[PDB]
């Protein structure tokens, strides 16, 4: 055939690849993506290029949970323990300012050491039951909840866990190709694909039945999920409007610092000054009800005319019945009842507060939320919904990668391989 | 752009986790250098041998095909092969100097 | 409202000492306490800042007349008296701010809450 | 810290009137950490504003000035009532007291 | 002549590095590394190499990593710090009668979930594994609250042996003998390069070397300076022996709870065969085997007749046979093994909780009861002896680097060295 | 024949494994994680000395590259049939391995005067 | 024509880590053997701009030895159980007469096991401990205010071995070689050296201790001599000889705090009652400070000079601070600097809980040492500030200052290697 | 560093030349960064290298060759400081003309 190997360096071909990404920009997350983000992104059109993206096998999905866990401890670690404060509390009944009561709150009188190891005190706190757990029947003696299962420690007041948008850029050697077709929907291939070296900023931003502040879908709402037609595969449906939420708790709270040892003190939760209206989320009613009506007709679009409706969660605690909204750093547990309740000016949400809580299912691990002095507004935006199905659909919730998931969807990391050969007319001289 | 024309066909188309990243990056970066030295391409994009190319490896009429395939598709099409072909021209390149030095005609 | 009730104590000419503190009507240390003189002198003075929430520190109505103290299992505080005078012949009251966090040291943001009927001695 | 505020002699029904105090201290690093309180003749204190705002669950006919040297000013005097006020430089560990004028 | 500059020579020389370990198991998650799915070896025609398995650094490598693991893996796991109280330890009954000497029911007051709560708990525990305060007083304490902190392992972590294998790094290679008459020391001359060793599980014993791999000839011993007394003979048996260990009863364990998600486990009562634990040794196995080994010491020592004594004395670690067996640990007699001059053998072995696996000043583990009963049974490749008119010898002990000498001791690490230089006849042209 | 495999083979033989022996220096949670790390950077230091050598020397880029420097006698007085039919490269390492370090200077020097001659005097005025 | 060359002698400013090179804290990190035989090159007709308080070396420098300090102290005694309400009354010895400065005090420590509450006692320093209320015989440790304290086990030396610290490839050290450098300006006779010489990590305040004495003449530097903000380090050409002790046998005990822990601390003491004292060469000290003087009028000429025998803040700086052997001395300073333009014998003070570093948060506790100590040292500088006539005051305080008067000549620059420069011809072969 | 400081001309053979992890990847990187700029330009292997770029006059005083040896390297180099980006900018354009040229007039067998 008169051809001989001609070997080409700087061939632009790739494979699928994982490796580890970068992320670029008191506050913890600025603190840790110290690294500047690149002021002028670049983008290639890659004319006449398709490839295959698979959101659901998305190893950054993966990537981007081990770094907000290993953020977190990095954060907490270096914090004072609560364990000891596990003892038993002699509580009475609810309190509040005045000639009113707290329902949700408890007055509970405990023993707690000096720093002396020897003289011992008793002090005065409230706390919500919600953190509280009976110790026997017919009894007002209780125990904080998860002093028989972990060590509770307290976040240290001084770091914000505020999201900020967050960059991730590959390595050298790598490339992130992006699905810029829009209406991609699932896995599949993607026929208007670019590469560049960074992600958008991404918010890490975590929440359950509602997903709040990431991007709105260009075009139409859309739909996305593993094998539709099984229950399980949560259905994550991108909103193209969003949805304004503003959640509040009116009152105003105040804080005791106790000391507990050499170098530690606890937040205190004390007395709280104002009426007693609990926590709630103010959601306007028209929008809600438009906003829900396209997301049927979107299903219609997945399923033949069908007896569709929405829902309350069936069952299980908090973590996955209510919206588990950060706010302010006090956590929200919200009610989405009466939203998720429909067939085919505003409403509010009842919401309930709480200080003790287990992250990610971390289960074997627990951190208390100091207390907020004074009282908390947030306005957040409904950029997404998570669902599950029975046609009947409830929030259901996910594994809280969902949340990463309906924004990294549409990139990809592949390794690039400049190095390769073909057969040319043309022999070596030498 | 970087991966520009990756679509097109060849004839236009061939013109502590910081310090687990730093050391694979230069680990890729020494691997191609010393694999391009080892046939000859040290200093060069582009190179030649004297390994001819086999037949079996792609039977196609690539004279005229080069013009009609992208890099991409020709790297799936011959991946089967890649450790002979780079077998190949390492054992071209160190032949060419065992003939270089060879003491009956040195150079 | 602590609602505090009062102790009193007798009065001395010019001698020995008192602290008769008031007794609250719920809880004890707890987070919200205060100790003040009395008197029909521009309100006289805070005397110490017997503000629980695991502290106290003296105030300005004297330098050094009394000391901030108090007993949870009395349900009582007031600073105790030393080196009775003259001077010292004066009504005294209990309050209950509640306590708050703000920085360095204390502020009281909050009002002087659940004043005392009070008592004197002069 | 030192308070003191010119309402002596505040006789007067109806149109309430305060005088604003010394406000040595500006008291107000963050949240006017100050406040007011009266009593009557033969009666505890009680709270009428604290951070210029009225002081809860104390009276509607109350009001004060957004300075460290705010005046108390009724709301309304319809009550008359008058009775010895004051201020308190709540800031400081001397939280001063003002002359607590009629 | 001219000189000439070569790269990619394939020479080398001695060296050392840090070698790849490759295979809810502690072995498996910390050698994450998957082993070679079929391994290459590389006969290397007309070489030969210098191996000593007393020098290789192999099995001081191992062990620093063997270490490693050991505590890392107990790190995350229950302190038994608030059980440092005095016990009771009153004569225990499993059935009937009072008479097991072994177990004693320890009555205690202990701190539990909460701080300002106590509890009277109790548990059996060993004889060997409490110790008497005050004389004829009945005052307890655990043995090792004398020094220092006890951890108790975690009920969920496997610590069985699993086979490893170690690889070499690029830029490394590792060189394996392979004559069947090496003797540990000395030239090979056939030598093979390989990128990873045979895989060897890191089975911790004393005397009797268990679960390793067989002579390709006769029964090896091997030793350094065999004619000394100062030095620890291995003996590589060609066969191996059958034995079969058991604990002939049902353990039941209770928990008791010490604090926030943390919980002791303990013998509660045991129910079964009120005796000790018992290995059984076939008898015509034995002595066929010591026989043989028994010929081929002769060649070093072709003397008197040689007698074999129970070991000299010392603390229990080093003077009876250790056993790895599930997640308790056997302390076993030899005596009826090494008590002769040159159908089963029963010997009585007993069973401690607390124990110092590596002889550290500043560590002890206690080891959660298995609940009911434990049977174990593993191969007996070879012996660690020692010697001190005839030959007297005993199974006598190292400090288990013996245990994996017996294994690596065919293996060399070596560096591998690019450049060199030779002459020619060619000059460098001007060109 | 792979790897060392050419080890034992003479002088001569040997070498036609130079590609095989050079491609094979490079490679291709916690604590433990550190060590390898280690190793992996001074493989990489090692790799790149003996690419310094090379680039002094006059030799980057080739397996087998000659010099200015004559061979002395002192070093070995064989000749070549010799060293390059019966002689192997492990014994020819230890026969000559007190005068390696005279040899690599005498490398670097003849480099050296090589370049000064090559210089370009100012010939362009 | 463009020329490039590589290998090219220019370098310039830069920081970067430099090596620790070389039971003793130092010896067991500064673990690497250094040059044998150091070399140097002069550098003919440079000039290089070196800068005392610019010199991240003397940073670099104290941020790692505080992690020696901490890094050697972390694996050893707790002593957090001996935070308790103590007993304490007037200490004895030798004779009947109570021992001004110590006191008697007991506890109640679990040592083995639990619930022993055995009473143990120790006598105690004076400024380690604090009363807890008026008229009383109960007191606390200072520490139990703010954190725990680890007590420095034995088996550990601190000794301040010199280190010779040394540049990383690609970097080198330059030094100053003009005997009268100021510390500010250029330097005119420059060389280069890889390694700096070994400086000893001595820990001092007012007085600099066993440093390299002046080549010239007494140099006085400062960053400004105007600025009275400013510190005025005297590099003296002369050392004073200074011998201190503690003239008393001391006899320790060992109390058990638990498993693997125990206390050390004093039994009881036999000899003289002045708890220590230090000797100074009275001539030698008179005339050095005349000296001193005459150069620091040079600085400045201004009516007369007076060094009052003063300073202000709290023990750790008002006077002189050292270590002898293992031992912690606190020595009146007025004694010295008393003088307007044999020996002094000063009183010194003994204290074992030391807040070294000045940090909050972290103490440590000096076991006691047995028998008699004797310590003799050099002063070869001094720390002085100031403010018609100008007053000046023993300064320092600041451990950076101590270190800061041996690097001041020696500077760290990177090496680079390319640059380019105009020729006659073009390439030949194109 | 060795000898420095002479004037330039007599420069001429004087070119002869956790935390521990961090010191010894960067010290790596750094070689590379010198080696890769040296690849790029048609310089690798080379102490000195002659380009294909004339001295642009309007970055200096070009006193014709005195400027080439009337200072040392640290003078020149803060001369031009402000060209070094420059410099090198058209070093790689020229070499990328000249791979180009290369490429497409092959000679070959
Ligand atoms: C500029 O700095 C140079 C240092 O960088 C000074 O050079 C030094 O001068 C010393 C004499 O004054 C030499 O001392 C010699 O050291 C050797 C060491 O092995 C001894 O044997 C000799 O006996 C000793 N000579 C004498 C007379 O004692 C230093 O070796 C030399 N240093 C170097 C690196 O050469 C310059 O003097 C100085 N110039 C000015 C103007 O100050
Ligand atoms: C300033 O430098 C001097 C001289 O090096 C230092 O003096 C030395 O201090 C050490 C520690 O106290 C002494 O070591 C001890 O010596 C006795 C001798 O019997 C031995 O038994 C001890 O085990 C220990 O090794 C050393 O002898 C002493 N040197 C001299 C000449 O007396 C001084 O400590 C330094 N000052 C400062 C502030 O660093
Ligand atoms: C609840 O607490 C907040 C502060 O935590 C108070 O906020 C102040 O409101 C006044 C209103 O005029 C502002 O002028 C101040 O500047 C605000 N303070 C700060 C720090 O911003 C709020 O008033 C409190 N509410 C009640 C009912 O007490
Ligand atoms: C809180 O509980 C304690 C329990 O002893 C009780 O004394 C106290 O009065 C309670 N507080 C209030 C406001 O009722
Ligand atoms: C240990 O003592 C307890 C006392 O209640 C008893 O119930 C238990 O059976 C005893 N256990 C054994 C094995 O003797
Ligand atoms: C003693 O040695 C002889 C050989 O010298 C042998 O035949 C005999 O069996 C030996 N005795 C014993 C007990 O092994
Ligand atoms: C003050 O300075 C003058 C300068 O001439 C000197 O003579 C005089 O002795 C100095 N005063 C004192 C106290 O030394
Ligand atoms: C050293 O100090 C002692 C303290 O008692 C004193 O007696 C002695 O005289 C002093 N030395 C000199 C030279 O004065």
């Amino acid at each position: 055939e008169n051809l001989w190997v001609t070997v080409y360096y700087g061939v632009p071909v790739w494979k699928d690849a994982e490796t580890t990404l970068f992320c670029a920009s008191h506050n913890v997350w600025a603190t840790h993506c110290c690294v500047p983000t690149d002021p002028n992104p670049q983008e290639i059109v890659l004319e006449n290029v398709t490839e295959n993206f698979n959101m659901w096998k998305n190893n950054m999905v993966e990537q981007m949970h081990e770094d907000i866990i290993s953020l977190w401890d990095q954060s907490l670690k270096p914090c004072v323990k609560l364990t000891p404060l596990c003892v038993t509390l002699n509580c009475t009944n609810a309190t509040a300012s005045n000639s009113s009561i707290i329902e949700g709150m408890k007055n509970c009188s405990f023993n707690i050491t000096t720093e002396l190891r020897d003289k011992r005190e008793k002090k005065n706190a409230l706390f919500y039951k919600l953190d509280i757990v009976q110790l026997d029947g017919n009894s007002s003696q209780y125990r904080l909840i998860n002093c028989n299962t972990s060590a509770i420690t307290q976040a240290c007041p001084k770091v914000s866990f505020e999201p900020i948008p967050i960059h991730y850029c590959a390595p050298a050697g790598f490339a992130i190709l992006k699905c810029n077709n829009k209406t991609f929907t699932g896995t599949g291939p993607c026929n208007n694909v670019s590469t560049v070296q960074c992600t958008h900023g991404i918010k890490p931003v975590v929440s359950t039945q509602l997903l709040l502040n990431g991007s709105l879908a260009e075009g139409e709402i859309i739909i996305r999920s593993e094998n539709i037609t099984d229950n399980g595969k949560t259905i994550l449906v991108h909103l193209n409007e969003s949805v304004k939420i503003e959640c509040t708790r009116p009152n105003n709270k105040t804080r005791t610092s106790i000391r507990i040892g050499p170098g530690q003190a606890f937040y205190a939760t004390g007395q709280v000054i104002g009426d007693i209206r609990e926590a709630y989320c103010n959601i306007s009613e028209s929008t809600w009800n438009e906003t829900l009506g396209k997301v049927v007709k979107q299903l219609r679009k997945h399923f033949p005319h069908k007896n569709i409706t929405f829902q309350p969660s069936s069952g299980g605690d908090l973590e996955v019945t209510t919206h588990s909204f950060n706010c302010g750093g006090e956590f929200f547990y919200c009610n989405t009842s009466g939203l998720f309740n429909s067939t085919w000016d505003s409403i509010t949400l009842p919401c309930r507060i709480k200080q003790i809580i287990n992250m990610w299912q971390e289960v074997g691990r627990a951190m208390y939320a100091p207390p907020i002095q004074g009282n908390i507004t947030c306005v957040s935006n409904i950029t997404g919904l998570i669902l599950t199905r029975d046609e009947t659909f409830r929030p259901g919730g996910g594994d809280m990668r969902d949340n990463w998931r309906s924004e990294l969807y549409k990139y990809k990391v592949v390794k690039i391989e400049p190095l390769g050969v073909a057969p040319t007319a043309c022999k070596r001289r030498v | 752009g970087f991966l520009g024309a990756a679509g097109s066909t060849m004839g236009a188309a061939s013109m502590i986790k910081q310090l687990q990243a730093r050391v694979l990056a230069v680990e890729h970066y020494l691997r191609d250098q010393q694999l391009l030295g080892i046939w000859g391409c040290s200093g060069k994009l582009i190179c030649t041998t004297n390994v001819p190319w086999n037949s079996t490896w792609s039977n196609k009429t690539l004279s005229e095909i080069w013009d009609n395939m992208t890099w991409l598709q020709w790297d799936k099409e011959i991946s089967n092969y890649t450790q002979i072909i780079y077998g190949l021209l390492e054992e071209s390149q160190n032949q060419q100097e065992k003939n270089e030095t060879d003491n009956l005609t040195c150079d | 409202x602590x609602x505090x009730x009062x102790x009193x104590x007798x009065x001395x000419x010019x001698x020995x000492x008192x602290x008769x503190x008031c007794x609250x009507x719920x809880x004890x240390x707890x987070x919200x306490x205060x100790w003040x003189x009395x008197x029909x002198x521009x309100x006289x003075x805070x005397x110490x800042x017997x503000x629980x929430x695991x502290x106290x520190x003296x105030x300005x109505x004297x330098x050094x007349x009394x000391x901030x103290x108090x007993x949870x299992x009395x349900x009582x505080x007031x600073x105790x008296x030393x080196x009775x005078x003259x001077x010292x012949x004066x009504x005294x009251x209990c309050x209950x701010x509640x306590x708050x966090x703000x920085x360095x040291x204390x502020x009281x943001x909050x009002x002087x809450x659940x004043w005392x009927x009070x008592x004197x001695x002069x």
